[PDB]
């Protein structure tokens, strides 16, 4: 249930700079799923948000919940499957009950934390925390629906 | 000095009369006017100022210098 | 005395934001506490659709949020300080939560993206905004945030 | 048809980011006229260069758009939308003249292509018009292509 | 100098990255010629997109190029090396005429510019010459500039 | 202070965005040693072109990471935290020597550079160590740097 | 051949932009010597960072076109110019020493790489030499690779 960058590489989708996953530490199917991303100055983001303060904008850290939340979504109903994933998307519907309380900036470890709040067929709502050292750094509820590919 | 102001706008040179005032009626750019300019110091040398060129508003008012 | 329409040079003198994370291009009309809307053109030619996704180019949701946020920001603070660059250097809109987004059209290179939102509570510091993403008159997302100005201290 | 999108645009024309200068072709007549645009956005990397604090859309680049549009016009005329004999083309420009720029294109603008064929013959294209942002000529050029195989 | 180097371009040009195309000035004759090149690298985000797997150096920033090196020419024959000026200054393309792509430039070529001045009036600068590869022409221009305050 | 964050480290280092290569300082010791580290993510450039599809961290990046933390030693040994006198100096980098290179580093890794002070003479400062991913030597290098004036 | 240009260099080595830092071979010698280069222009991103107001080359991307250069005359003296051979080996280099930086590079410069062969066994390759600008010897440095399957 630990997921590299490579893993991750073929399950979604997302490349170059929309792909704000690096690793999955903890894979509960139709359950929970623990996942991170390194924050590092070394981002094209941080030239802009903002100039001489890089903080990581609160946006992309719901948009890397909805990633987390999408590799479980998809690996829960066909496992690992690169193949399958090809011909798949989890289109986010809603997003839901965000709250930002503490600013993520370079060095942190940014941890997505996501559970199943609600799965029925191809609808899939998860929620939870963003968290450094620890710390509950931003909140969210996503609704998302497996698509085909087109 | 005639086929000069027609081949610089667009124009045919029945439209250019003494008459015609290059903005108003020839519908000149400024970028039309800066080029017009040294197209025609280009054609018989000479030099205009933008002193005199300024206040130049018709084909007149060029044609006497 | 505000005026009511913006371009990008005064965006820039009042917005933080930098490439490439300003994503409000121009503001069209401006009420000061009451509403603004504002937008943004989607082209092919931005770093973002490298991304999201080779062969498929979709302008992604959260960053249909994010240009809403900053168009509120926009309203926020000219609300308190009209025209303002120098005070704008010293002064932050602080993003607090976001709620009641959907998001029923894709966005795509070619699109011209508005942003049209209305104050539904102004208490001192903190703007609660609300409203609506729209290409060629179509409502292309919805969305509510809750925003604080403090110091860029 | 005579609307094509991103998508089409990616299926015939060779140029990727950040060289791709055309977002979409609102109307095409074969072997007469195009008309494209493409959206100005803050968001793209050459305002960080031109200029910091006053960006304005390089001239050079409205010429390129034009000559994306007027390749776009060629290749289509000749064999219409298709994308399997476009992966064995190219249009290659040979010549640009009469270009003038009469107003800045910044952003927040939509750059349009007006372009028509003035001659072609063969493979042998030349092209002209105008660029506009609401209705005014911002640029104008002229310019000549060969179509070639592609190598 | 006899020779000038990008820190020096960089006090007289106001254009950054990715839009400053000159990288030294070899030669310069106040109000009549200048010689300048720009290195051509793979490691250059305009190949991403120009064009995968077949790297091209785009025709239409070789006419920038030409340009900035007229402009640099326009700005030191106008006001000699001062780095206050330029600062308030911007350069604006306003015509191009007479261009001819003669042989496509890749990474490894050393683009030389060869602009002399074919008339100049207070702030319009008209100039014309050559690019060029190894001792061979590979581009030709002709192309005016108006030097403009940034306001 | 001990611990230094990317605040900080951009009043010190002149290097900027895509180059500066340490996020975070989590130990100095004055004229002894320097533990830094710099989160590695896929989201940055070089992971583009090295390589496609197999995401591996330069492991000359790593040796210039090295550098700039040995560099903030140096100069923070000397004259402490002093962005003024900061922008007044170089630490110009002479030689590198006996590098190893022995664990790729990939995206989610925590890249930690361990330098020690192996001689310091007049402007002429001697660092060597380590970096380290989860406690092990992933690479090694010894550097010779000079400070001077800008 | 003894001339190869940026095309034939695509199909050797797997380094793609940004970290493709050879533009052109000059001078190949099967188990002796090669000679390429890389132009250096203000043009490049790197610049953005190393220094603003000063771009500087940096030395660490020096030595990395050396590899890219001596790892591309090891591929070469073993298996020609063939690129479906290149798709199945990594030239995996270990360690680099005797680095010696004299001379800054800056935008306009042509960087020259001059590598020899030191020792070459079976698969582990020993390069050493200088990176050259206008005759003069701007930075020196030796490499040892392991060529394994891909
Ligand atoms: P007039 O003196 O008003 O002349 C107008 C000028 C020559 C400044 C020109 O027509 C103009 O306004 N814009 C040209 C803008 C341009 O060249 N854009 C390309 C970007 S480099």
């Amino acid at each position: 249930s630990q997921f590299f960058i490579e893993h991750i590489l073929q399950i979604l989708p997302h490349r170059y700079p929309m792909l704000l996953v690096d690793r999955i530490t903890e894979l509960q199917a139709n359950q929970k799923i623990v996942a991170y991303k390194n924050i590092t100055f070394n981002e094209d983001v941080f030239n802009g948000h903002f100039p001489n303060k890089p903080i990581f904008p609160g946006v992309l850290i719901v948009e890397g919940m909805a990633q987390s939340g999408g590799f479980l979504a998809f690996t829960s109903l066909w496992g690992f499957d690169p193949e399958i994933a090809k011909t798949k998307i989890v289109a986010f519907m809603t997003i839901d009950k965000v709250k930002f309380r503490i600013p993520v900036t370079p060095g942190d470890r940014l941890e997505y934390h996501l559970e199943v709040l609600k799965h029925k067929g191809m609808i899939w709502q998860v929620g939870g925390t963003a968290q450094v050292d620890g710390k509950v750094v931003a909140e969210a509820e996503l609704k998302a629906m497996i698509a085909e590919r087109e | 000095i005639q086929a000069v102001i027609a081949e610089q706008l667009n124009v045919d040179a029945a439209q250019v009369t003494p008459e015609a005032e290059f903005v108003k009626d020839l519908g000149a750019d400024s970028l039309d006017v800066v080029e017009l300019i040294m197209a025609l110091e280009e054609k018989f040398g000479i030099e205009i100022p933008d002193e005199q060129a300024e206040k130049i508003v018709n084909v007149g008012d060029v044609v006497k210098y």
